[PDB]
RNA sequence: AAGCGUUCAUAGCGACAUUGCUUUUUGAUUCUUCGAUGUCGGCUCUUCCUAUCAUACCGAAGCAGAAUUCGGUAAGCGUU
RNA sequence: UGCUCCACACAAUAUAGAUGGAUACGAAUAAGGCGUCCUUGUGGCGUCGCUGAACCAUAGCAGGCUAGCAACGGUGCACUUGGCGGAAAGGCCUUGGGUGCUUGCUGGCGAAUUGCAAUGUCAUUUUGCGUGGGGAUAAAUCAUUUGUAUACGACUUAGA
C-alpha cells in the first residue's frame, strides 16, 4: 500500500471453441504494484463479469505516468467506500501534481475523516477538472485565488544538540 | 559539554523536560534546575488542578504518614515526574539523582551561571498555538505551596541586580565589537577572513 | 496623535519567491516557488543551481527573504530566464545568511596546517586589539 | 477546513489614536486611554492609513476564525468607549417596599448602597469600579445611570447592581422586585 | 598547550540488552560528537580505554585500564558497541571512557 | 410518546415496546477451601461508597404566601 | 604536655568517573535582539537570526635554557585600596605596588635508547603521622535530689 503507481491492465476470458477472441476488457487500477494491481483487476471484474483469475487471463499490464508531471492539478475524484453501518459514494476534490499523488491524498484523507481503510475504498474515478469555478469545495477553491500570498507564522526549528545556549524564536 | 548544565525551567514542559534531564543523569551528566516555578503542563489550569487532586486522595488508608507523599512545591512536583523516568530504587538510579539539583527562582551560585533551554521541550516550540496550558507556580500555589510570594520577590531582587550586571556588559561587548570593527582590512584580518575567520 | 501598530514583517509563501532546500538531494540550493499546492505544499524549480522542477513540502525547505517577479506556474526555461534576470545568484549570496553558510563550509575545509595558521594570526590579531582597548 | 486568512476591518475616527505593539492595544481618545491585553489570541494587526486597521488569522480554523471577529468588536467598543462613552439605565422595580439606593463613601471605597430591598434589613453594598460614575437622574422616577468609559466596566456594574438584587425562597415571576437594565446606549447620542 | 588530548571522550551507557535481559559482553558507548550511523562508521575498529583508579599500586602506578574496541553502530543516533577484553565493571554505567584515533584510517 | 393532567404528550406522570447499570436479593455454577478460613443476630469501633433523609448553595413547578414536588453541585457534617 | 587553626614533609585511603573554559539580562514568540538618531515612544532608521558548526582560549624539555626587537599591553602569584552580594551570601567588581612569564616579531642551544603501541601516572576527597608558627583552658552522663513527670527509659528540678 505503498507510494502508489497507475496501472494499464487489460485482461480477458480464456478463449474458447465456441467463442474465440473473447471481449478484451481494459482497467485503470492504483496499486503499490503489478501484483497488487493484477489483483485489484481481478476483484474489480468480479463484480462487473462472469469471470475469475481460473477462468481468464491478464493480456498486458503497462504502468501509467503523468502525461505532465510537474504542473498542478485539480482532480474530482468519486469513491465509493464502505463505513460502520453502510456504503455511500462521495465526491472528493484534490489539488496536487499527479494522480497518483491525488489517490494517495484521499487513501490518506478517507482513513483519517473516516476510518475507511484502503480495504473498503472503490475509487470510482479520476478525472481532472479542466477549467475554474467548476471546482465544487471551499477547502481547494480557496488556493485559486488571484495572486495568492500567505505566511507561515510560529516557525519550529529542530536543533540536533539537547541543550541551547539562545532561547530561540518563532519568527519567519 | 558543561561539567554542569543549569535549565531555565521557563517556559518548558514537565514531561518533556524532565524526560530529557532523566536520559542525561543516567548518561552521567550533572543537571541543575532553576525556576521550576515556570513551568508548564499541557491542558487548563482547572484540568491540571483536577490531576493533583486525584493525587491528593491517594494515601496509604491504614497510616498516611507512611504513604505517598504529596509534595506541594514546583521543584518536587517537577522531581516526582522525573522519579517514574528514573529506576530510581536501585542504586544507579539512586546516584543518577544524585546529579540533580531543582530550585524555585535561581539560587546563588547559579545566578551568576549560564543557563541553557531545552527546544526539544520547550512550550513555545512544542504546543500548537492556542492550546491552553497551566503555570506550574500557580498550580502549586493552589494545592498548598507555601511560597510563590517570596520566590517573587527574592526573583525580582535578582532581575534587577542581573539587568545592572547586562548594561555593564553591554558596554563592554560594544567596545569590543568596535575594537573588532577597526581591527577588520589589516593584514591579519584580510588572513583570516580567507581562511575562514 | 498617531497611531502606531508594528507590521511584523513575515516571508510570504508567493509565487516567485526564492526558497532554499534544507533537506533532500539539493539540501542547500536555492529554488523559486513556481505554483502553491497547498497550505503545506508548493511547486518549486531551481534550474539554475540543479534543483529538479518538483513538488515539495513547506517543513523541508526554508523561505530566502529574496523575491522575484515571476508568473504563476512559470515554465523551467521562464523561471531560469528570470532567475538570472533578476540576479538572484549575487542577490541571495551578498546576505549575511549565505555568507554564514559559506563560512561554515571553509571552517571545515581547513587543514592541520591551515588550522595551525589560524591560531597563529588570532593571537598576532588580538594582540593589537587588546592594545587599541587599552587606550580606549 | 483551515482557511488560508479571515480578514475584518476596524475603523478608527480621526479623535483618537490606536497604538498596538504585541497584542497590547490601547486607544487614546477624547474621553481617556483604554488598554486591554489581547495576547491570548494569536491575531495580527496591521495598521494602513491612520484611519482603518486590519486585523487577520493565518492559517485559523473555526473556533479561530470566530474569535477574529470577537477582536474586531473588542477594538471597536474600545473605540465607541472613548469616543461616545457608555451609559447604562436601570430601573427600581418594585411592588411595596420602596428600593433605596444610594452612593456611600465608606474609607474612600465608594460603594453602592441599596437598602429596604423586600423590607430586608440587611444592607447591600455593590462596589464601583474605578473608571465608572454614578448618577440617579432626575425626571424620572426610580432609575440610577452607569457612565464611564470602558463597556467592560460599566456593564459589569450593572450586572453587579442587577445580581445583588434577586428573590429568595420566593416566586420571581410574581416578585418581580429587583434592580434592572432597562436601556444599553451611549454618553452623546443626540 | 593547556590540551594534551589525543583521544576522544566517550560515555558508557549500558550494556546491550532485550527490555529486561542485557549482555555484558557488549558495551554500548556514546561518543561526543556523533549523532548518526554514517557519522559513526568512522570509529569502527578504534581503540577505547577505560582508565580508573586503585589504592593500591599494581605494578609501579596506582593507575589500571581496560581495552576494547568499537565493533559496529547501534540504532540511530551515533551509539556504537564496543566490545572489551573483560567487560566493564557494570558500575561505570554512565562512566567516561576514552576513544583513541588509532587504527587509523583518516 | 398512545394517553392522564379542566384545555396541555414531556410541571408532575406515563401505556405498548425497547436500551442499560448494580452485585446489599434470590437463583444458576462448583473454581478455591473437607491433615477445618470458627456458620446467625446483637453490642462495640473505625473507615469507605452515593443511587442525598437532613443540613449549605441553587435550577423547575399546575412555585401568590405557607407548605410541598421534581432536578443539580455536594458524602463536609449528622441520621435517634 | 592533651585540643584547635595555618604551612610543608611522609604514609594510607578511596573516587557514580577532570582530561582547555558551567561562557550570567529580562520579556515576547501572531515577535524579538544589537546599533544609531530624535521631538524619549507601544518612536524612526539600519542590521541580525534560518542554531553553540559559536565565542574565548589554544604553538614552547606535560612545555626547558638563553640573546634581542616592538609595545606599556596580556596574564599568573601572593600582598594591598575601596565597594557590592543573605535565597544556600562564601562570590563578583575593584585601586596601587612588587615579582615572574609572554608565541606580538626575529634568533641560538637542548630533546634521541619509553627502541613500532601499551592511561603511560601530571587530578581531588578523606584519614593519620611528623615538623614549626598562632589560639583557647570546658562540659556531659552515672550516682544523690524534686515531682509541674513517669510502667522502665525519658521529662522537669536542685547540689561544691
Ligand atoms: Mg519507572
Ligand atoms: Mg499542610
Ligand atoms: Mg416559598
Ligand atoms: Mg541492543
Ligand atoms: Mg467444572
Ligand atoms: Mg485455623
Ligand atoms: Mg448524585
Ligand atoms: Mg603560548
Amino acid at each position: 500500500m505503498a507510494h502508489f503507481k497507475e496501472y494499464q491492465v487489460i485482461g480477458r476470458r480464456l478463449p474458447t471453441e465456441s467463442v474465440p477472441e473473447p471481449k478484451l476488457f481494459r482497467m485503470r487500477i492504483f496499486a503499490s504494484n503489478e501484483v497488487i494491481a493484477k489483483s485489484r483487476y481481478w476483484y474489480f471484474l468480479q463484480k462487473l463479469h462472469k469471470v475469475k483469475k481460473a477462468s481468464g487471463e491478464i493480456v498486458s499490464i503497462n504502468q501509467i505516468n503523468e502525461a505532465h508531471p510537474t504542473k498542478v492539478k485539480n482532480f474530482g475524484v468519486w469513491v465509493r467506500y464502505d463505513s460502520r453501518s453502510g456504503t455511500h459514494n462521495m465526491y472528493k476534490e484534490i489539488r496536487d501534481v499527479s494522480r497518483v499523488a491525488a489517490v494517495e491524498t484521499l487513501y490518506q484523507d478517507m482513513a483519517a475523516r473516516h476510518r475507511a481503510r484502503f480495504r473498503s475504498i472503490h475509487i470510482l474515478k479520476v478525472a481532472e477538472i479542466e477549467k475554474t469555478a467548476d471546482v465544487k469545495r471551499q477547502y481547494v477553491k480557496q488556493f485559486l485565488t488571484k495572486d495568492l500570498k500567505f505566511p507561515l507564522p510560529h516557525r519550529v526549528q529542530k536543533s540536533t544538540k539537547t541543550f541551547s545556549y539562545k532561547r530561540p524564536s518563532t519568527f519567519y | 559539554v558543561e561539567p554542569v548544565v543549569v535549565i531555565d525551567g521557563k517556559g518548558h514542559l514537565v514531561g518533556r523536560l524532565a524526560s530529557v534531564v532523566a536520559k542525561q543523569l543516567l548518561n552521567g551528566q550533572k543537571i541543575v534546575v532553576v525556576r521550576a516555578e515556570e513551568l508548564n503542563i499541557s491542558g487548563e489550569f482547572f484540568r491540571n488542578k483536577l490531576k493533583y487532586h486525584d493525587f491528593l486522595r491517594k494515601a496509604t488508608a491504614f497510616n498516611k504518614t507512611r504513604g505517598p507523599f504529596h509534595f506541594r512545591a514546583p521543584s518536587r512536583i517537577f522531581y516526582k515526574a522525573l522519579r517514574g523516568m528514573v529506576s530510581h530504587k536501585t542504586a544507579r538510579g539512586k546516584a543518577a539523582l544524585e546529579r540533580l539539583k531543582v530550585f524555585e527562582g535561581i539560587p546563588p551560585p547559579y545566578d551568576k551561571k549560564k543557563r541553557v533551554v531545552v527546544p526539544q521541550a520547550l512550550r513555545v516550540l512544542r504546543l500548537k498555538p492556542g492550546r491552553k496550558y497551566t503555570t506550574l507556580g500557580k498550580l502549586s500555589t493552589s494545592v498548598g505551596w507555601k511560597y510563590e510570594d517570596v520566590v517573587a520577590k527574592l526573583e525580582a531582587k535578582r532581575k534587577v541586580s542581573s539587568a545592572e550586571y547586562y548594561a555593564k556588559k553591554r558596554a563592554f561587548t560594544k567596545k569590543v565589537a568596535s575594537a573588532n570593527a577597526t581591527a577588520a582590512e589589516s593584514d591579519v584580518a584580510k588572513q583570516l577572513a580567507a581562511l575562514g575567520y | 496623535t498617531d497611531s502606531i501598530v508594528k507590521a511584523s514583517n513575515w516571508r510570504l509563501v508567493e509565487v516567485g519567491r526564492v526558497v532554499l532546500i534544507k533537506k533532500g538531494q539539493s539540501a542547500g540550493k536555492l529554488a523559486a516557488i513556481v505554483e502553491i499546492i497547498d497550505q503545506k505544499k508548493v511547486l518549486i524549480d531551481g534550474p539554475k543551481a540543479g534543483v529538479p522542477r518538483q513538488a515539495i513540502n513547506l517543513g523541508q525547505v526554508v523561505l530566502t527573504p529574496l523575491t522575484f517577479a515571476l508568473p504563476r506556474g512559470a515554465r523551467t526555461a521562464t523561471v531560469s530566464k528570470k532567475w538570472a534576470a533578476a540576479a538572484v545568484c549575487e542577490k541571495w549570496a551578498a546576505s549575511s545568511w549565505a555568507k554564514k553558510i559559506a563560512q561554515r563550509e571553509r571552517r571545515a575545509a581547513l587543514t592541520d596546517f591551515e588550522r595551525f595558521q589560524v591560531m597563529v594570526l588570532r593571537k598576532q590579531k588580538r594582540y593589537t586589539v587588546k592594545k587599541a582597548l587599552a587606550k580606549a | 477546513m483551515k482557511y488560508i486568512q479571515t480578514e475584518q476591518q476596524i475603523e478608527v475616527p480621526e479623535g483618537v489614536t490606536v497604538s498596538i505593539k504585541s497584542r497590547i492595544v490601547k486607544v487614546v481618545g477624547p474621553r481617556g486611554t483604554l488598554t486591554k491585553n489581547l495576547k491570548h489570541i494569536d491575531v495580527t494587526f496591521t495598521k494602513v492609513n491612520n484611519q482603518l486597521i486590519k486585523v487577520a488569522v493565518h492559517n485559523g480554523g473555526r473556533k479561530h476564525v470566530a474569535a477574529l471577529r470577537t477582536v474586531k468588536s473588542l477594538v471597536d467598543n474600545m473605540i465607541t468607549g472613548v469616543t461616545k462613552g457608555y451609559k447604562y439605565k436601570m430601573r427600581y422595580v418594585y411592588a411595596h417596599f420602596p428600593i433605596n439606593v444610594n452612593i456611600v463613601e465608606k474609607d474612600g471605597a465608594k460603594f453602592i448602597e441599596v437598602r429596604n430591598f423586600l423590607g430586608d434589613k440587611k444592607i447591600r453594598n455593590v462596589p464601583v469600579r474605578d473608571g465608572v460614575t454614578i448618577e440617579f437622574s432626575t425626571n424620572v422616577k426610580d432609575e440610577i445611570v452607569l457612565s464611564g468609559n470602558s463597556v467592560e466596566d460599566v456593564s459589569q456594574n450593572a450586572a453587579d447592581l442587577q445580581q445583588i438584587c434577586r428573590v429568595r425562597n420566593k416566586d420571581i415571576r410574581k416578585f418581580l422586585d429587583g434592580i434592572y437594565v432597562s436601556h444599553k446606549g451611549f454618553i452623546t447620542e443626540d | 598547550a593547556e590540551s594534551h588530548r589525543l583521544y576522544v571522550k566517550g560515555k558508557h551507557l549500558s550494556y546491550q540488552r532485550s527490555k529486561r535481559v542485557n549482555n555484558p559482553n557488549v558495551s554500548l558507548i556514546k561518543i561526543e560528537g556523533v549523532a548518526t550511523p554514517q557519522d559513526a562508521q568512522f570509529y569502527l575498529g578504534k581503540r577505547i580505554a577505560y582508565v580508573y583508579r586503585a589504592s593500591k599500586e599494581v605494578r609501579g602506578s596506582k593507575i589500571r585500564v581496560m581495552w576494547g574496541k568499537v565493533t559496529r553502530t547501534h540504532g540511530n543516533s551515533g551509539v556504537v558497541r564496543a566490545t572489551f577484553r573483560n567487560n566493564l565493571p557494570a558500575k561505570t554505567f554512565g562512566a567516561s571512557v576514552r576513544i583513541f584515533l588509532y587504527p587509523s584510517n583518516i
